[PDB]
């Protein structure tokens, strides 16, 4: 029965080791992502949570018919 | 027989008295034992001889698995999952072996009680002492872990016990 239907215990051992490693990395990545999102929403200096401003190319730098401006 | 080891399961040398009849009446149990022998013990012995002859023509071996030694939970980093998994597996194996040791001691105690007849209270109190020591150690190891036990919980319980022992020793040294 063992020869025909099942395998050795080392197979399951190493499989669950790999599964545990994968899940641990995923958990760490999730926590790091939450922290990064919080920090970049608070500060706004990151790529995410960038809100549009007024483009400076719309300004007209020419004489305005009055000397002051 | 030769199956089990005589030191793990010890027994007294089995002193038995000789028959010293004092009557001329035919003892019936001797005749019944002889009849039972001649009528039952020989056919079963022949059948066992035949079965062992068949077994001897095809013999194969199975080997007892031997496990390596891996780092335990005390030298395991807090968030290193692989080492914790290895330590947990080793701790579970040790727990099972410990339970089987307790089982062996309990079997010794039961043989103690049954074999010594009426004077069991005195003859084999050594087995009682051995079982007391073994049970106390097993209790101090795995008493109150409860369900969902782990190596970390056992380590925490041991740390609490050592802290209590250290405090008691320090207080006693101040007497
Ligand atoms: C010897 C006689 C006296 C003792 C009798 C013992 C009785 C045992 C037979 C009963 C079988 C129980 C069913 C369990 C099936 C397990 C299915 C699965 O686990 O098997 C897979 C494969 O399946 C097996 O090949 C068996 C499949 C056969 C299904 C059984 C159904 C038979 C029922 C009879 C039906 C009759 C129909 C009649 C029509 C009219 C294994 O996956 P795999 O990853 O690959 O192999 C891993 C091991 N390796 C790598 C070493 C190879």
């Amino acid at each position: 029965i063992a020869r025909t239907f099942y395998d050795g215990p080392e197979k399951n051992y190493e499989k669950t080791m790999a599964i545990l490693q994968i899940e641990a990395e995923k958990a760490e990545l999730r926590l790091k992502e939450l922290e990064v999102r919080r920090l970049m929403r608070a500060r706004g200096d990151g790529p995410w949570y960038q809100y549009p401003t007024i483009d400076k190319a719309l300004i007209d730098h020419s004489p305005k018919t009055t000397p002051d401006n | 027989p030769d199956s089990w080891d005589k030191d793990v399961y010890p027994e007294p040398p089995r002193r038995t008295p000789a028959p010293a009849p004092q009557t001329s009446l035919p003892n019936p149990v001797t005749y019944l034992t002889k009849i039972f022998d001649l009528l039952v013990d020989r056919p079963v012995t022949l059948a066992r001889e035949f079965i062992e002859q068949q077994h001897a023509k095809n013999r194969y071996y199975y080997y007892h698995r031997e496990f390596r030694r891996v780092p335990d939970i005390t030298e395991c980093e807090e968030k290193d999952i692989l080492c914790m998994f290895e330590a947990e597996m080793q701790w579970r194996r040790d727990y099972k072996v410990d339970q089987e040791i307790v089982n062996i001691i309990q079997e010794r105690l039961k043989a103690c009680q049954q074999r010594e007849g009426e004077s069991y209270r005195q003859n084999c109190a050594k087995e009682l002492e051995q079982f007391t020591q073994v049970s106390k150690a097993f209790q101090d190891r795995y008493s109150d872990l409860g369900a969902h036990y782990s190596a970390r919980k056992c380590l925490a319980k041991q740390k609490q016990r050592m802290l209590a022992e250290r405090k008691a020793a320090k207080e006693a040294a101040a007497a």
